[PDB]
């Protein structure tokens, strides 16, 4: 099959920025090159097929360019409807192959994030497993660290967190990390911490909780 | 106005069949080329099989001997039989138009890909049917305290996705996250909604999350009260 | 009015449209198929971008597909 790579798979843009997309194919693919955007929780939308030529309605800061191998998608002027996912996809031969996609996300100043701790409910103990939760909230750029502690032991392997897509509003990211235990290892220990590291903070910030305090 | 709407999603056992359909309205159906595409984090967009205008089936190497896609012109559905399902194949799929163009030179089909279906998930797992837990993410704070509390909901355990989650019925969505759910090594999901509000809202406003897990019937209102 | 309309290429009731028109473009693809063709009605004849040819008719199925 025709393999297609874009770069970068990734990149933060301001209002008003020109972004640059290429999709590299990995045989001479012609002009048989289209590109779609798709938003999160929504379907794909054509923008431009033939490599360069626009859909009806596109707006005219998207152009298309290239032939063979090797094509760029322009956005002249990236307004906030354009922050969104970027595929390109050849139909030369069979099977129909996309690109990896190119996410546009908004940049903007750094912030901090505000963190929160939550202990297990009663409801969940009676059920025999604990769950902590830290919450992330309102912090850019998306990398963020979080380290759970139980009486300043490191715990690995029994959390999992998960990431909002960027916000609306603010243009910022939220981080939700769940610590399980059984409710035996939870009763075996006092101090249960949530520390957390980020290039808005000096140091590390850790939000803390003593059971049954 | 030009619509495809998908049905017949849902979740399986390994081994296990479903049969999609997709309803075409708007345009004349038996004039285009149809197909579908899936989507998945760790698999970006997927070609799975097109059906064109000439009655000719064409399919991915991934889905050959499994998946069957055929079209009733008279109906104006496209349907996608998935057989011999296969974890990897959980994703969402969406029923697509091929493009229909005319030049001097002729009928040109399939250059893009220009009307998508809003999609709709297949799940392929061992786990069972099973019904969130909600437990609170619930706030402490002083009676003095001031800036910004969090609260929320831990929608646990509950299989296959999706739920939906509002707070106060759809009243509240100033400071509203609703995060991705994370995959256990149960194979059970589990998402957590929060909602940050003025420290002392905690004494005066009632906070409700509304989870709504249709695959299981199961619904769900749970008050977060501050401890 | 009736009038051809693309991508069906066939003759379709128009009741509030008094033109038919034919409207021809190169898209990047026009070094290899020639110009595109939209065949379709209108309340009045559509203006059109410099690069566009856009022809307009007043009666019944008077834009065909131009195929002389």
């Amino acid at each position: 099959e025709i393999v297609l790579t874009q770069s970068p798979s990734s990149l933060s843009a301001s209002v008003g920025d020109r972004v640059t997309i290429t999709c590299q194919a990995s045989q001479d693919i012609s002009n048989y090159l289209n590109w779609y955007q798709q938003k999160p929780g929504k379907a794909p939308k054509l923008l431009i097929y033939a490599a360069s030529s626009l859909e009806s309605g596109v707006p005219s800061r998207f152009s298309g360019s290239g032939s063979g191998t090797d094509f760029t998608l322009t956005i002249s002027s990236q307004q906030p409807e354009d922050f969104a996912t970027y595929y390109c996809q050849q139909a030369n031969s069979f099977p129909y192959t996309f690109g990896q996609g190119t996410k546009v996300e908004i940049k903007r100043t750094v912030a901090a994030p505000s963190v929160f701790i939550f202990p297990p409910s009663d409801e969940q103990l009676k059920s025999g497993t604990a769950s902590v939760v830290c919450l992330l909230n309102n912090f850019y750029p998306r990398e963020a660290k979080v380290q759970w502690k139980v009486d300043n032991a490191l715990q690995s392997g029994n959390s999992q967190e998960s990431v909002t897509e960027q916000d609306s509003k603010d243009s910022t990211y939220s981080l939700s990390s769940t610590l399980t235990l059984s409710k035996a290892d939870y009763e075996k220990h006092k101090v249960y911490a949530c520390e957390v590291t980020h290039q808005g903070l000096s140091s590390p910030v850790t939000k803390s909780f003593n059971r049954g305090e | 106005e030009v619509q495809l709407v998908e049905s017949g999603g849902g979740f399986v056992q390994p081994g296990g069949s479903l049969r999609l359909s997709c309803a075409a309205s708007g345009f004349t159906f038996s004039n285009f080329d149809m197909h579908w595409v899936r989507q998945s984090p760790g698999k970006g967009l997927e070609w799975v099989s097109g059906l064109d205008h000439s009655g000719g089936a064409h399919y991915a190497g991934s889905v050959k001997g499994r998946f069957t896609i055929s079209r009733e012109d008279a109906k104006n559905s496209l349907d996608l039989q998935m057989n011999n399902l296969r974890v990897d194949d959980t994703a969402v799929y969406f029923c697509v138009r091929g493009t229909l163009y005319h030049y001097t030179s002729g009928s040109y089909y399939s250059d893009a890909f220009d009307i998508w279906g809003q999609g709709t998930l297949v799940t392929v797992s061992s786990a069972s049917v099973k019904g969130p837990s909600v437990f609170p993410l619930a706030p402490s704070s002083k009676s003095t305290s001031g800036g910004t509390a969090a609260l929320g909901c831990l929608v646990k355990d509950y299989f296959p996705e999706p739920v939906t989650v509002s707070w106060n019925s759809g009243a509240l969505t100033s400071g509203v996250h609703t995060f991705p759910a994370v995959l256990q090594s149960s194979g059970l999901y589990s998402l957590s909604s929060v909602v940050t509000v003025p420290s002392s809202s905690l004494g005066t406003q009632t906070y409700i999350c509304n989870v709504n897990h249709k695959p299981s019937n199961t619904k769900v209102d749970k008050k977060v009260e501050p401890k | 009015i009736r009038c051809f309309i693309t991508p069906d290429v066939t003759s379709q009731a128009c009741p509030d449209g008094h033109v038919c028109y034919t409207k021809m473009w190169c898209d990047n693809f026009c070094g290899m198929r020639g110009k595109r063709v939209d065949l379709g009605c209108a309340a009045t004849c559509p203006k059109v971008k410099p690069g566009v040819n856009i022809k307009c008719c007043s009666r019944d199925n008077c834009n065909p597909f131009p195929t002389r």
